[PDB]
């Protein structure tokens, strides 16, 4: 389905280039840049690769401050940010500010689907919690029930998004 | 604490920001007078006139704060004029950039209400009307 939708996106399914040469594992190389930013391919083994992927070594010695990175290419440093209090507007130029972006960032958006009983529970909890707005001039008491109507129709399906940078 | 005391949480209206303890805030950007080119007797007269205006401010736990900032305004666009002649004169004047006081001062005043539910709402409406008269 995604290959149908991304036909104009130039996308490509990964993990097809597994078993190249001497049984390489294509997608874990991507997880390598999730592990430590290095391009290190990790071919298949007789071991689950969580036991060995931390080749270059991240360190969480700083308590919320900038943590460390042990590597054979040098020692690096890293820091993180989370996102909360999401504005429910959706502008078109939303995060196209990172054209230059001198941060070497990795940006992780995460989503889990809602069970529709649990989606009904979440929508009812939103309808009881957020309807008590005290003279907001931005019309926030409209989206709560329209979100329930559009999860009924299935257009505005919500889910557990979290973001990290 | 020096970052958690918890002084800005807007729960009132456009013009007014609240604190935790129902202290209420509004801000006025103030451009000033040309007293570098005005008669000093007239300046003193405007001070007295503004002071008589201040006599309309009661003592009902009201306060004013005056923050006067001097900042570098390097955010001026220093750009090409998309031609040759006026861009040439732009460069020939751009040689005159070597210093020459590129900072500007502004003036601002905060109006603060202090009080001494329905009590909070009616006190807020009192701040709203009296502050609207102040701002007018």
């Amino acid at each position: 389905t995604l290959g149908q939708s991304f036909k104009r996106y130039g996308a490509e399914l990964l993990s097809v280039y597994e078993k190249g040469g001497h049984a390489f594992s294509a997608p874990l190389e991507f997880l390598a840049r999730l592990v430590n930013g290095e391009h290190i391919p990790m071919p298949i083994c007789r071991d689950r690769f969580s036991d060995y992927m931390a080749v270059n070594r991240p360190m969480f010695s700083k308590w919320g401050e900038v943590g460390e990175l042990r590597s054979l290419t040098g020692l690096r440093r890293f820091g993180m940010l989370e996102i909360r209090e999401y504005d429910d507007a959706t502008e078109p130029g939303q995060l196209n500010v990172l054209l230059e972006s001198d941060y070497e960032f990795v940006l992780t958006h995460s989503f889990s689907v809602l069970s529709r009983p649990a989606a009904k529970e979440y929508l009812q909890r939103h309808q009881k919690n957020l309807i008590d707005a005290r003279d907001v001039a931005t019309d926030q008491i409209e989206e709560i029930d329209e979100a329930l109507n559009q999860l009924i129709s299935g257009h505005f399906v919500m889910g557990e998004h979290h973001c990290t940078l | 604490p020096v970052g958690q005391f918890i002084p800005y949480s807007h729960h009132v209206t456009d013009t007014i920001i609240s604190t935790k303890n129902a202290e209420y805030l509004s801000v006025w950007k103030i451009d000033g007078r040309s007293h570098q080119s005005a008669s000093e007797a007239d300046v003193f007269q405007w001070i007295r006139e503004l002071n008589n205006t201040l006599r309309g401010i009661s003592s009902a736990n009201l306060s004013l704060w005056t923050h006067i900032v001097r900042r570098r305004v390097y955010e001026y666009p220093d750009a090409e004029f998309d031609n040759v002649f006026c861009r040439q004169l732009d460069e020939k004047y751009r040689e005159s950039f070597t210093g020459y006081n590129l900072m500007v001062n502004d003036l601002y005043l905060t109006v603060v209400y202090r009080p001494v539910p329905d009590q909070k709402k009616h006190r807020q409406e009192s701040c709203i009307k009296a502050l609207e008269d102040i701002n007018r």
